[PDB]
This record gives C-alpha cells, sequence and structure tokens, in this order.
DNA sequence: CGTCCGTTCGCCCGTAAATTCAGA
DNA sequence: TCTGAATTTACGGGCGCAACTATGCCGGACG
RNA sequence: GGCAUAGUUG
C-alpha cells in the first residue's frame, strides 16, 4: 500500500486508516519517540503538522512541492483545536495565552 | 552522490548545525537565485550543499557574511534607483 | 503565535462568552430533509452555514454576501470552518454539580467544605438535607439531615431557617464561604494543634484554599449553571447506507440533558409538586454527570445494545482519546507499507523500493517535474499521465528518486534504530528489499514482516534523514558501545568456513606470494579454501602521526584467511583475521575498524564482509542432514545407569530409610547429573567428530560437522539447542513450576512418545503465554520511562562542578562481573586520577576517557576513578555535555541539544522483553585487607571482628581489589589485617545459624540483674548432661521481672567489674531474649570467645519496582543519627529503640516491631545510615540517610544485576539519568529568606536557583530536602500539566490544573509535539534558543 | 410501511476513609 | 471515657505497537 | 466512515 494524498477524517482532519479506505500509515507514539531520540525536529514537525492535520499547511505544502520548492509553513494541528474545544466543552476554560 | 556525511560533520562539529546550514544553502540554491559553488554531478540541492560543506567553502559564518553583503548591495542599488 | 497555555475554571459568564446561541430543542436533523433544525443540536443560526458562503434558505449563495445575516432564518453566511469552531450553551433550569470536582478522589468540593463525600453525594442527589443560615437554633451549618430531621426542624424551627437540597444547597454553601477567613482559621488550628492526621488534613485544606485564592477561580463555579455544547462538526452525524443516521454517542448525551432540562423548565412553570420536581432535578443531575463523565458515578447508561457510550472524558482520556491517539501519534500522508525481502546486493545506505509504491508516494514531485518540463500545462493532465503510467513518468520518477531518502520503520519501534533513512532503488516488484545488516537493528526477520516507508518532504527533513537517520550513520548502538550492524547468520557462517583450517588438504604447506595468488589457487581448484600455507602479508600499521607504515612478513595461515585479508582495509593488523572468525570475532573486527579508521572505511568494510560471507557461505554448501546430529554411543548406558539408580532410590524409599522430599531431591539431582553427562558426551563427540589422516598418524581436529559449525560460529543455535538435537533434552517442569522426577530421555533425532511430547507442550505453552503477557509489561515500563524523562536535554557545555561518582569494578563475591574499563569508557573524569605509585596525576581532570586512556589506566592498575555523572550536575533545566560524556552512538562527546532522556528510556526499555518474569574460599593469590573493621585477638590467637559492616578484600599483587566478601559480627579469622596469605584455603570461619555474643574483656562471668524464675528460664537437659539458662523476651517470661533487663558482667577474681577499654563504663552486655547460654554462673572466660547463641526479587518486575521505588515488604531499618543506642518502654504496642548521640539531639527514637530480628546490641556506636535490621533497603531511606550518590549507585547496581543476569549490555548513563529524573522534587524544611512555604514540595531547580540568587545577596537561602519519587509519580508531579494529562490519569491532572489555575510554558518535548512545533532537542534546539534570545 | 420518544468471575499498587488499638 | 497512630478496607488508576479481512449497526415501538 | 464483535499477521 502507498498514499500521497487522499481522504481525511471529519472530527480530526487526519488521513483515513486502513487500505480498503485509501488511508495513511500511523506514525505512532513510539515513532515520535524514535524521531525525538534523533535530532530530527523538522522531520517530526512535518510528520505531525503538515503531513497529518494542518489543513492550510498541507495545502500550501502540496502547492510548494508542485512548484518545486520544498518548504513548509508549520501552522497548528487541527486535532489540538479539537482537544481544546473538547476540554472547553467541560467546565474547564483552557486557552492559548498571548505571546 | 553521497554515502556518509562524516566529513561535513567533522568540518561543522555539531551534527545539528550541519543540517541547518545545509538546509539554508540548499534553499538558497533551490528557489533559488544562487548557483552551486561546486561542480554539480547530477546531484540534488541538499547533496550539493553537503558537498560544498565538505570542501569547507560554506558554513554558517560564510553564509551570514554573504547574506549581509547581499543585503548591503540591495540597499545600495535601491538607493541609487530612486534617489 | 503564543508562548504558553492557561487553564482555569469556566465561569458561567465565560461560558456564555464562548457561546453563539442557546440550544433549546433536542433535535438534530429532520430525517426527511437533511437540513438542520431551527435551534437544535445541529443548527445553522447558532453554529453557522452547512455549506460554504451559502445561506440555509438559499437567499444568499455567493461571496458578495460575505458577512451578512439572513432574515428569514438568520444564518450568518460564511465558511463552514466556523461551524467547526462555533460553540453553544444550554441554560440549565437547575444548578448541576460538575462530576469532575465531585468524584476526583480527592473530591475538590468535598474537602473544600471539609465534608465527607458520602454526605455531599446524599445532599446532591436528593436524599438528604444540608443547612444554610443555621442562626440561633439547634442546627449547625454543615450538619446533614433527612426527611424526618427536616420535618422536625420545620415543625420546631419554622422561623428564619433554610435547609436546602440538591446542587442548589451546595452552591449556596460554596458562595456563602469566605476563603480568607477559612484560611486564617485553618492556619491557626494547624499551628495550635498536636495531631498528625489533623495536620495532614488541615494542610491539604489550606493548600487547596490558598491555591484557590491565588488563582482567579471562585468556588461556586464548580456547580454548573450553563452547560457548553461542542461544535457540531466535532460530533458529526455521518449518513450511512439508508435513511437512518449514524448515532454518535455525544448527540445522545446532549439529547438526554436537553430533554430533562426542558421537562424541568416546563414543570417549574406550572408549579409541579415538590417530589416530582425533586425527581426531575435528580434525573437532570444524573444526565449531566453522565454527559461529562459517563459511568464515574455508577450505572453507566448505554444506548446501543448494552454498550457504555463515550462521553467527553472518554474522548479526552485513555488509550483512544485525543492525546495518545490523535496528538502524540498521528496518521501521515506520503506513507506506504509492504512486505520486506532481502536484496543482499544492496549497499548499506540504500533500500529497494517498489516502482509502484515510489510512483504513488512521489506523485506531487512527479507533477512538479512534469509541469516544469512542459509535459502538462495543468495538473489534471499530469495526473492523467501519471495514472496511465506513460513511458515518460518513469524517467521523472527515476530523476526525483536520485538522492531523496525514505524513512523505513518496523512496527514495534522499540529503540531509535527502528526507523532509519535509506536511499531508494526502484525495484520491479511489490516487496521492499531491506539490507541484511540492518535486520539486527530492526529486529526484522523475513518470515512475513512488513515495514512502512515515509517520504521526507521539506529540505530540512531530507537533510535530517541524510545527516542524522541514515543507515550508514547508525553503526554503533545508542544503548552501549557495541556495533549494531554485525553480520548475523549467513555472513558469519561463510566467514567461519572461509577462515578455518584442517590437518591436511589440497596444497598444504605451499608458499604463496600474496592473497591474490591464494584467490587464484582456490578459484582454479589447485588448493583447498582451508589449507595451511605460508603467504606473504603486507600489513600497514598507523602507529605514527597518522601515517600508514608498511610491514611485510611471511604469515603461516590458510588460503581462506588470505582471501579474507584481501578485504580488510589498510589500517588493521593481520592478527584480526588469523583466527576462526566466529560472530564475536567479526563484531570486534568491525569495532576495531571503526575505532582505528573511522566511519566510511567501516561501512565499506561491513558491506564487503557481507558480500564475501554470503559468497563463501553459498560456496561451502553447508547443509543440514539427519546424520549431522550424532547421537553418543554411551547415551544408552548412561540412561541405564540412571534408571538403575532411580530404581535403587525407590527401593531405599519404600523401605522407610528416606522420606518423600529427600527422595524427590535425590532423584532430581541424579537425573540432572545424567543429563549433564549425556550433554558432555555428545558435545565431545561433535567437537572432535573428525579424525582425519592419510599421511601417517591420526590427528584430532575441530570437526567440520554442519550442526557443530553452525553452533560454534555463533551463526544460529547454542549449546542448549544442539543438546536437545542429539542428547537428551533433560528435565521438564510442570505448569505449577515444579520439576518432574522423570525427564525426557529422548532427543529430536529420536522420536518423543506421547507423554514426553505432552510434557514438552506444557513447557512450551507456559513460555508462549509468558512472552505474550510480558510484552505488555515491557511496553508499559518503557512508556513510563519515556514520560518521566523526555524533557531532559543536553543544554550546556560544562556545568563546572567537582562532584561525581567513584566508579569501581563490581564484584558479586567471586570474579569481577564488570571491569572498570567498560564502566569508565567514554566518561569525563571528575578529579585528577593520581597514579597508583605515589600521588602523580596520571590523566588530567576533565579529559574524556576514550580507548587510549582506558587501556593506559588498565596497565597502571587503577581500581577506582571518580567520574562525572548526570545525577551530580548543577545545570538548571538540563544536563551539561561533560557530565554525560560519550554519545555512545558516535565516539565524540555528546552534542549540545541531543535529547538523552528519550534515548535513555528507549535503551533501558528495549531489552525488557529479553528479561524473564559460613566460609570464605579465596581463589587467587594476593593480600588480605579488612575495611571498616575493629578486631581483637583471643587467647587462641584467632582474630574476632567487633565491627558490623567489615569488608574483606582479596587484593592482587598490583593493588586491584580482586575479591570482596562480607564478614558477619563475630567471625573467626586465622589470619591478620594487611598480611598476604595463600589463596585456596578458607580464611574466615563462623556459624551462620548462631549469632555470637563474643567478649571484649577477660575475667569471670556474673549474671547481674538476674533473678531465677522470671528473669531467666531453667532447662534441665537429659540427653547431654549440662543445664541451660535461657533469657526470654517480655512476652514469654513471667510478669515478675519483665521491668528490669538482665545484664552480663565480666569481673576480676575479686568481683570488681572490668571497664571497657577506652571509656569509664564497666563492660556490661545487655543480654536479649531467646539466648541459648551454655555457661553457668561463675565460669572463667577470656577475650574473644562466645557467651551465648542467638538464633534466627525477580526479573522485569524487579526493574519496574526499582524504578518505581517500592518500599519492600520487609524494609531494613537504618539509623537516622549517630551515637549510642538503647531500648525503652516494654512493648508499647511494639519495642521502642532510642539512639542518643554524643552531642546531638538526644530525644530521637523509633518504634520497631518486636517480632523482627534485630542486629545491633546496646554496646555499639554507629553513624547515620547503618543497618539495624536486615532485609532489602528502601531507596527513600538510602537517599535521606546516605545521600544522592548512594541511592543512584544502589539503583544502577540493582538494575544492572538483572540486566547482566539476562545477558544484556546497557551503559550506566541511561540508568543514571533516569535516577536523576526520579529525584527532581524537594521538600522545604527551613523557609529562610525565600518565598517558599514551610514544608511544601517544590522542584529542585527552582529552590536551587532561588537560594543561588539569594547567596549572591546578603540574605541566606532556604535549606531543602530531596525526595525520591517513582517514575509514574515523578511524571505526574510535573510543573507542566500537559505532559501529565497526556500521561496516565488525564481526569485528575486536568482537575488539579483547572482548580489551581496552572500555566504551562510548554518547555519540554511532549508539549511541543502536542502543540505541533519544533522539538527543542535536535535541529529545533537552535530555533528555541533563537526564540529565547529574541523573546 | 411512515413516524417517534425511553450482569459478578484478573493482578498489582497507591491512596483516602473506616476501624481498632492504646493509652492517660 | 476522649484522642491520636497504626492497621485494615474499599476504591480508582494502570495493564505494547503496527497492520489486514469479515459482519452488524446506529432503535424498538404507535399510526 | 464511526463503533463493536470475531478471526489473522509480525
Ligand atoms: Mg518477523
Ligand atoms: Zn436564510
Ligand atoms: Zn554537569
Amino acid at each position: 500500500h502507498a498514499r500521497s494524498t487522499g481522504s481525511y477524517s471529519l472530527v480530526t482532519q487526519q488521513p483515513l486508516g486502513g487500505k480498503a479506505q485509501f488511508g495513511g500509515q500511523r506514525f505512532g507514539e513510539m515513532e515520535v519517540w524514535a524521531l525525538e531520540a534523533y535530532g530530527a525536529a523538522y522531520t517530526l514537525q512535518e510528520m505531525l503538522t503538515v503531513k497529518s492535520d494542518d489543513v492550510n499547511g498541507r495545502t500550501k505544502m502540496y502547492k510548494n512541492i508542485v512548484d518545486g520548492n520544498h518548504q513548509m509553513e508549520p501552522g497548528m494541528p487541527e486535532s489540538f483545536n479539537v482537544l481544546l474545544k473538547e476540554i472547553r466543552s467541560l467546565g474547564i476554560n483552557i486557552e492559548l495565552e498571548d505571546e | 552522490a553521497r554515502v556518509t556525511v562524516q566529513d561535513a560533520v567533522e568540518k561543522i562539529g555539531n551534527r545539528f548545525d550541519l543540517v541547518l546550514v545545509a538546509a539554508r544553502r540548499a534553499r538558497q540554491m533551490q528557489v533559488g537565485g544562487k548557483d552551486p559553488l561546486v561542480p554539480e554531478e547530477n546531484d540534488k540541492t541538499t547533496v550539493i550543499a553537503l558537498r560544498e560543506i565538505e570542501e569547507g567553502l560554506i558554513n554558517n559564518q560564510i553564509l551570514d557574511v554573504r547574506e549581509r553583503q547581499e543585503q548591503q548591495e540591495q540597499e545600495a542599488a535601491e538607493l541609487q534607483a530612486v534617489t | 503565535e503564543f508562548d504558553a497555555i492557561k487553564i482555569a475554571l469556566a465561569s458561567p459568564d465565560m461560558i456564555r462568552s464562548w457561546s453563539f446561541g442557546e440550544v433549546k430543542k433536542p433535535e438534530t436533523i429532520n430525517y426527511r430533509t437533511f437540513k438542520p433544525e431551527r435551534d437544535g443540536l445541529f443548527c445553522a443560526r447558532i453554529f453557522g452555514p452547512v455549506k460554504d458562503y451559502e445561506c440555509l434558505c438559499g437567499k444568499y449563495k455567493r461571496l458578495k454576501h460575505r458577512g451578512v445575516i439572513c432574515e428569514k432564518c438568520g444564518v450568518e453566511v460564511t465558511q463552514t470552518k466556523v461551524r467547526r469552531e462555533r460553540m453553544g450553551h444550554i441554560e440549565l433550569a437547575s444548578p448541576t454539580a460538575h462530576i469532575w470536582f465531585l468524584k476526583s478522589l480527592p473530591s475538590r468540593i468535598g474537602l473544600l467544605l471539609d465534608m465527607p463525600l458520602r454526605d455531599i453525594e446524599r445532599v446532591l442527589y436528593f436524599e438528604s438535607y444540608v443547612v444554610i443560615e443555621g442562626g440561633m437554633t439547634n442546627l449547625e451549618r454543615q450538619q446533614i439531615l433527612t426527611e424526618e430531621q427536616y420535618l422536625d426542624a420545620l415543625e420546631e424551627f419554622g422561623d428564619e431557617f433554610d435547609a436546602k437540597m440538591g446542587a442548589e444547597a451546595i452552591q449556596a454553601l460554596l458562595k456563602s464561604m469566605d476563603l480568607e477567613q477559612e484560611c486564617e482559621q485553618l492556619r491557626e488550628e494547624l499551628n495550635e494543634t498536636n495531631s498528625e492526621t489533623k495536620r495532614k488534613k488541615l494542610t491539604k485544606r489550606i493548600k487547596l484554599l490558598e491555591a484557590f485564592v491565588q488563582s482567579g477561580n471562585k468556588p461556586e463555579w464548580m456547580i454548573l449553571t450553563v452547560l457548553p455544547v461542542l461544535p457540531p462538526d466535532l460530533r458529526p452525524l455521518v449518513p450511512l447506507d439508508g435513511g437512518r443516521f449514524a448515532t454518535s454517542d455525544l448527540n445522545d448525551l446532549y439529547r438526554r440533558v436537553i430533554n430533562r432540562n426542558n421537562r424541568l423548565k416546563r414543570l417549574l412553570d406550572l408549579a409541579a409538586p415538590d417530589i416530582i420536581v425533586r425527581n426531575e432535578k435528580r434525573m437532570l443531575q444524573e444526565a449531566v454527570d453522565a454527559l461529562l463523565d459517563n459511568g464515574r458515578r455508577g450505572r453507566a447508561i448505554t444506548g446501543s445494545n448494552k454498550r457504555p457510550l463515550k462521553s467527553l472524558a472518554d474522548m479526552i482520556k485513555g488509550k483512544q482519546g485525543r492525546f495518545r491517539q490523535n496528538l502524540l501519534g498521528k496518521r501521515v500522508d506520503y506513507s506506504g507499507r509492504s512486505v520486506i525481502t532481502v536484496g543482499p546486493y544492496l549497499r548499506l545506505h540504500q533500500c529497494g523500493l517498489p516502482k509502484k509504491m515510489a510512483l504513488e508516494l512521489f506523485k506531487p514531485f512527479i507533477y512538479g517535474k512534469l509541469e516544469l518540463r512542459g509535459l502538462a500545462t495543468t495538473i489534471k493532465a499530469a495526473k492523467k499521465m501519471v495514472e496511465r503510467e506513460e513511458a515518460v513518468v518513469w524517467d521523472i520518477l527515476d530523476e526525483v528518486i536520485r538522492e531523496h531518502p525514505v524513512l523505513l520503520n518496523r512496527a514495534p519501534t522499540l529503540h531509535r534504530l527502528g526507523i532509519q533513512a535509506f536511499e531508494p532503488v526502484l525495484i520491479e516488484g511489490k516487496a521492499i528489499q531491506l539490507h541484511p545488516l540492518v535486520c539486527a537493528a530492526y529486529n526484522a526477520d523475513f518470515d512475513g514482516d512488513q515495514m512502512a516507508v515515509h517520504v521526507p518532504l521539506t529540505l530540512e527533513a531530507q537533510l535530517e534523514a541524510r545527516a542524522l537517520m541514515m543507515s550508514t550513520n547508525n553503526i554503533l548502538s545508542p544503548a552501549n558501545g557495541e556495533p549494531i550492524i554485525v553480520p548475523s547468520q549467513d555472513v558469519v557462517l561463510g566467514l567461519y568456513y572461509m577462515t578455518r583450517d584442517c590437518v591436511n588438504a589440497k596444497g598444504e604447506g605451499m608458499v604463496l606470494t600474496g592473497p591474490k595468488e591464494a584467490e587464484r589457487l582456490y578459484r582454479s581448484g589447485l588448493a583447498s579454501l582451508h589449507a595451511r600455507v605460508k603467504v606473504r602479508i603486507t600489513e600497514y600499521e598507523k602507529d605514527a602521526n597518522g601515517e600508514l607504515v608498511a610491514k611485510t612478513s611471511l604469515k603461516d595461515t590458510t588460503v581462506g584467511r588470505a582471501i579474507l585479508w584481501m578485504i580488510v582495509p589498510k589500517g588493521l593488523p593481520y592478527s584480526i583475521v588469523n583466527q576462526a572468525l566466529g560472530k564475536k570475532a567479526i563484531s570486534k573486527m568491525l569495532n576495531t575498524c571503526y575505532r582505528i579508521l573511522g566511519l566510511k572505511p567501516t561501512v565499506i568494510f561491513a558491506d564487503q564482509i557481507m558480500y564475501t560471507g554470503f559468497a563463501y557461505a553459498a560456496r561451502s554448501g553447508a547443509s543440514v542432514g539427519i546424520d549431522d546430529m550424532v547421537i553418543p554411543e554411551k547415551k544408552h548406558e548412561i540412561i541405564s545407569e540412571a534408571e538403575a539408580e532411580v530404581a535403587e532410590i525407590q527401593e531405599q524409599f519404600q523401605s522407610g530409610l528416606v522420606t518423600a522430599g529427600e527422595r524427590y531431591n535425590k532423584v532430581i539431582d541424579i537425573w540432572a547429573a545424567a543429563n549433564d553427562r549425556v550433554s558432555k558426551a555428545m558435545m565431545d563427540n561433535l567437537q572432535t567428530e573428525t579424525v582425519i589422516n592419510r599421511d601417517g598418524q591420526e590427528e584430532k581436529q575441530v570437526s567440520f560437522n554442519s550442526i557443530y559449525m553452525m553452533a560454534d560460529s555463533g551463526a544460529r543455535g547454542s549449546a542448549a539447542q544442539i543438546r536437545q538435537l542429539a542428547g537428551m533434552r533433560g528435565l521438564m517442569a510442570k505448569p505449577d513450576g515444579s520439576i518432574i522426577e522423570t525427564p525426557i530421555t529422548a532427543n529430536f533425532r529420536e522420536g518423543l512418545n506421547v507423554l514426553q511430547y505432552f510434557i514438552s507442550t506444557h513447557g512450551a505453552r507456559k513460555g508462549l503465554a509468558d512472552t505474550a503477557l510480558k510484552t505488555a509489561n515491557s511496553g508499559y515500563l518503557t512508556r513510563r520511562l519515556v514520560d518521566v524523562a523526555q524533557d531532559l536535554v543536553v543544554t550546556e557545555d560544562d556545568c563546572g562542578t567537582h562532584e561525581g561518582i567513584m566508579m569501581t569494578p563490581v564484584i558479586e563475591g567471586g570474579d569481577v562481573k564488570e571491569p572498570l574499563r567498560d564502566r569508565v569508557l567514554g566518561r569525563v573524569t571528575a578529579e585528577d586520577v593520581l597514579k597508583p605509585g605515589t600521588a602523580d596525576i596520571l590523566v588530567p581532570r576533565n579529559t574524556l576517557l576514550h580507548e587510549q586512556w582506558c587501556d593506559l589506566l588498565e596497565e597502571n592498575s587503577v581500581d577506582a576513578v571518580k567520574v562525572r555523572s548526570v545525577v551530580s550536575c548543577d545545570t538548571d533545566f538540563g544536563v551539561c555535555a561533560h557530565c554525560y560524556g560519550r554519545d555512545l552512538a558516535r565516539g565524540h562527546i555528546i552534542n549540545k541539544g541531543e535529547a538523552i532522556g528519550v534515548i535513555a528510556a528507549q535503551s533501558i526499555g528495549e531489552p525488557g522483553t529479553q528479561l524473564t518474569m559460613s566460609s570464605i574460599q579465596v581463589k587467587n593469590k594476593g593480600s588480605i585487607k579488612l575495611s571498616n573493621v575493629k578486631s581483637v585477638v583471643n587467647s587462641s590467637g584467632k582474630l574476632v571482628i567487633t565491627s558490623r559492616n567489615t569488608e574483606l578484600k582479596l587484593i592482587d599483587e598490583f593493588g586491584r581489589t580482586k575479591e570482596s566478601y562480607k564478614v558477619p559480627y563475630g567471625a573467626v579469622l586465622a589470619k591478620g589485617d594487611g598480611e598476604q596469605v595463600a589463596g585456596g584455603e578458607t580464611v574466615a570461619n563462623w556459624d551462620p545459624h548462631t549469632m555470637p555474643v563474643i567478649t571484649e574483656v577477660s575475667g569471670f562471668v556474673r549474671f547481674t540483674d538476674m533473678i531465677d524464675g522470671q528473669t531467666i528460664t531453667r532447662q534441665t537437659d537429659e540427653l547431654t548432661g549440662l543445664s541451660s539458662l535461657v533469657v526470654l523476651d517480655s512476652a514469654e517470661r513471667t510478669a515478675g521481672g519483665k521491668d528490669l533487663r538482665p545484664a552480663l558482667k565480666i569481673v576480676d577474681a575479686q568481683g570488681n567489674d572490668v571497664l571497657i577499654p577506652g571509656t569509664d563504663m564497666p563492660a556490661q552486655y545487655f543480654l536479649p531474649g531467646k539466648a541459648i547460654v551454655q555457661l553457668e554462673d561463675g565460669v572463667q572466660i577470656s577475650s574473644g570467645d562466645t557467651l551465648a547463641r542467638i538464633p534466627q526479587t525477580g526479573g522485569l518486575p524487579r526493574v519496574a519496582d526499582l524504578f518505581e521505588a517500592r518500599r519492600p515488604k520487609e524494609p531494613a531499618i537504618l539509623a537516622e543519627i549517630s551515637g549510642i543506642v538503647s531500648f525503652g518502654k516494654e512493648t508499647k504496642g511494639k519495642r521502642r529503640l532510642v539512639i542518643t548521640p554524643v552531642d546531638g539531639s538526644d530525644p530521637y527514637e523509633e518504634m520497631i516491631p518486636k517480632w523482627r530480628q534485630l542486629n545491633v546490641f546496646e554496646g555499639e556506636r554507629v553513624e547515620r545510615g547503618d543497618v539495624i535490621s536486615d532485609g532489602p533497603e528502601a531507596p527513600h531511606d538510602i537517599l535521606r540517610l546516605r545521600g544522592v550518590h548512594a541511592v543512584t549507585r544502589y539503583i544502577v547496581n540493582e538494575v544492572q544485576d538483572v540486566y547482566r543476569l539476562q545477558g544484556v549490555k546497557i551503559n550506566d548513563k541511561h540508568i543514571e539519568v533516569i535516577v536523576r529524573q526520579m529525584l527532581r522534587k524537594a521538600t522545604i524544611v527551613n523557609a529562610g529568606s525565600s518565598d517558599f512555604l514551610e514544608g511544601e514540595q517544590v522542584e529542585y531547580s527552582r529552590v536551587k536557583i532561588a537560594n543561588r540568587e539569594l547567596e549572591a545577596n546578603g540574605k541566606v537561602g532556604a535549606t531543602y530536602s530531596r525526595d525520591l519519587l517513582g517514575i509514574t509519580k515523578a511524571s505526574l508531579a510535573t510543573e507542566s500539566f500537559i505532559s501529565a494529562a497526556s500521561f496516565q490519569e488525564t481526569t485528575r491532572v486536568l482537575t488539579e490544573a483547572a482548580v489551581a489555575g496552572k500555566r504551562d510554558e510548554l518547555r519540554g518535548l511532549k508539549e511541543n509535539v502536542i502543540v505541533g512545533r519544533l522539538i527543542p532537542a535536535g535541529t529545533g534546539y537552535a530555533y528555541h534558543q533563537d526564540r529565547m534570545r529574541r523573546r
């Protein structure tokens, strides 16, 4: 199986799972640890933001790759916004304070 | 082509600053405006940047010096283009 | 964009601020038309448009109306991403208690009102009353009532009085409470009390109240009045096949709450009776409590065929929440997966990637190149050209593959070598070709394994893959120093067969002019591969200033050894290939090549070794047959002897000479002996299987047997397996764990019958189940290790400290288990290493000990080197490079930035699956040295040790401590201190079953403070003829003389007491109970003779408990303070032991249970941290009594014992840094001039920086007290709450962070992963430093 | 067919609460 | 007869990763 | 396309 770009899930804008659905491989938690053990901070960042759930980031990355410029805009993962909304949906006010 | 980057690592003894410097040089050559400082042998920009690092004619300080010289040239040329 | 995350309680005003419209109707969709309802859960006026830039009724459908709001329905025509982020709210008719602050354990509301959880649960769910405004009546405030009590109070106190019910009562109590006055009253009660449990409860309540006042929270916000609703795109309805809908388990729990709320609202308008509205309010409370956390209260509601539905807490917590399922690990694009195959032709830096997988993975790059070369103006044409797979897209793919690495990863990524970057090679197939050498690093065989490929897109990712993750950069394992690309099984078999010799072959003894002639002779058939010949070898030695110096000689070797010498690079000596070259030999050959020549020659050499090993393993034709498993001719007679012996033992048992247990033991031992004899016979017959000669006398040689060669070379198998192949496979164990009397006397070349096979199935099923249930434990342990130590990063270059651990070789009691060379290899020294001769600095103070320094330390016989450790580093928030030392992946010092916490956790947890679930015999010739000893000679000339922890060391002639032993109190020494003796004869003798009462002075014996009848007990012996006087304990003697403790006095011939040598106190010994005294009254004694007789773990779980710091079930008690010791009250529950110092705090005392066997008497002066009882020592006590170096040494030794028992080589740096992360908190004891509390637990770095900056000023810093927490407790008590929430116990951590209003700076590695920015470890360390400098 | 509203039974450990000693 | 320590007891946390195939379903009951 | 169940692979 292999996948460049396909469908993405609804609650989290991450690629689907499996191969019957044209899904993507799960760079899991241990793979993230393995990249952290290296110095691969940019590989990991593009792994968990651009290639997974940064909608604007991934559209811009696809446009840049087609344009021949290999460079990513980091952005913020949509699943983190989902987690923020789900914690805020309890009686807990969680926010990202200003810089 | 490249097999090991040990020469580049020993020339820039951090193994992490090498990645950043090579990425900066490869982005200067890929967009890029600039041209390789080494005879290109059908290699991509990252490999060419690492091969330049091997020769010792590119590092962080050299890139910063060239960038500030280019900024000064841009400031001068715009200065005489308008006034 | 932001630099921190803030969490707090959500005020109802804030909740209304989030909302964009109140949800009133419990309807999602019309189920006939797919339009959203008016003001239901899935709405359009509240949450936004269903489709982009279109109104709901269709009046506005273009971008020209961007921002307007329709009037017919009222939908703000804009994007649908707002429908993904617009929140709503529900106006509850009655206040509802938030379940998270009610049932958090500890309950926040419960201990905010100091009210027991049962009573508040009763009042909340409408079965009891609580009083507000008690007034001048017979009722208190927190006093609970019931129906009868409330009726009595209303009929009696019908005046101004208010006993409420439900969450309204709790909200009234919370709002009518002053926090500052409660703080003051609780503080004065804490300062003016004497209880311990009262102090604990009061200080917890004070901590909660002060954390509440410090933050902006208000207690009444814990009771929900406005309930937020999640955006409808985060709880969507996915239409399935048919008119039905997929019932999400969040629109079902919002539906119930809205139903109950509307019912309550319509029942309050018509003034329903009290019981009905109470029941409705209780149902609403339960519905809200099920929405927030379903099943926490109990009776989890189910919606679809008895299945407990997922609530918000279930969606944010657990293994399938948002942290561990969608934030820490994600699904990625540009990824593939396929079955791996071998491809031996590959070079170490490249892997074979299928053409179709590459075409699908690199589709954007192919589109870019097609558009660049003008083959497709639009992207649709390029997509069509690629999906038709034209003849030109393959050239494009080949020229975009050129130097673009791909990350190959195998599924259980145990350590960082489980994902490596390779260069693709396009393969006409569907299976990945993985280089054979990297299989050991991946733990990947080819029986059906699958691996995943990821494509690094951006330039930084490609350069990280090439410079950090390349397979040619990962030569050495990060857990130790040994290489990780060692040739596995076929290469070692080929190199063993090639580098070998036989007594007579083709071309024996002919003289060869070089390796080239050797190859030309072997390939032409004129000489055997292993034939002893003289060749001319020109080897290059680089002992000069980096210059290769040639040296030519005539080496007597074999043809195959010369052929292999054609491969070895120039810098290695020829002795490296003059041996048989098993597996360890090849491993050390690669290690020496790396150490001498570097990286590139080592990679080329490994590739060449693999190629030539495969080639000559194929050339050997080394098969396996049925005749290669030679059965010994003596097996039958050995088994017959064993059966005769078991028959005679059965005869000896049936006659009554022996019991059942000893018969069982005898049978087990004789069967083990028979099995050992059979194994020895078969091993000999396979070792010298060949007896070959045709030119004279027969000569023994190492056998060319296939099985023996495969076992001896280290390729595959071992002694145990080859033993079961030919000899008997031996004893088997029952599932209960007990050994079976009758073993399996049949090998696998012979056929096992039914019973033997059944017993083997017992054994195999047990092992399979243990492996399955052990993988989970190892994974959990390594996850906890990662979580406790993931933010630890090398931040500085040299902390500039002179503290370190004194590394010495570890000795179990026999030979040295680990030498000093491998314990100080690649670690920066702490002090100056003085030469063993006389006070001469052998190596400088801060030099990294590489191989040269280690070997020159070895030749000078250095036994103790003080070295810098991670745990002893004074760097705030990180570890300096010099305290860590060698990277262990490269040969240089660790770089500034490299994340060592994750590396340490992975290195420790990776071998987790491998782990399972009287006299002193001096063996070497050397001196004898006693340490911590105060001995004295008796009349017989035998020394007796009067100390407690004396260490007996057998030293070699060079000064190195070779043997270590523990000498108990009262052991007989036939030799002296510091006098060299002969090794082979026992030097110390004693009796373990009898604790001696040996003397220190001489004279006569007087039993003082003794009365016959109650103080002692008489025993009139009948089988010996001598009487006995035994002193008993307080619980066994009579009630006559238990208040006075009898003593033993040594006097002169007149009766005057003999004084202790050194002090003015007469030598009296307080005799304890249960003492077997053979002597009578009035017996002459001397010095150094006994007075009486005083009678008397695991594998992976052991490591888990050591890292979790579990107190053992029988903790060995230690001494907090020095001085003399004595006893106190006669068993006030237990026995009190008082240690009185010389000049310190006299009133120190401890309560010891009297059932445990004490060790110290009343006549020993001890220091802090000395053993008083026996048993395992609790690590907390070691830390608090001996120091930090003692506890880190204890933990590293106790885990390395397990890892060495199971044959695992893990460096000590990883255990040291895990220990450092364990002891990260500290408790304040003296407030000092700082702003800390009295005894609050703060982080060590914060108190360290605070009192460091105070020391710069004229004040005095605060004294701290370090703590040892387990890995899970240390990883949950972290200043950053996001790491703790993503670890275990999300609910509790989030509740604590919300109540305390904690703020997270996200300065670790997990927080930046969750947020989605650069990790401050590798290439992102520069970015984080830049953002700190440019803050 | 169109609509429409209410199953106990594992292992281990830490921690807070209830209970029981053990006094003065 | 009150009150603090220690013991016991009830209860909530946790219990590996990645991958593939299939069926059933999302609710059983009045007009 | 989400969950559950069952089976399977390393
Ligand atoms: Mg396998
Ligand atoms: Zn409208
Ligand atoms: Zn340091």
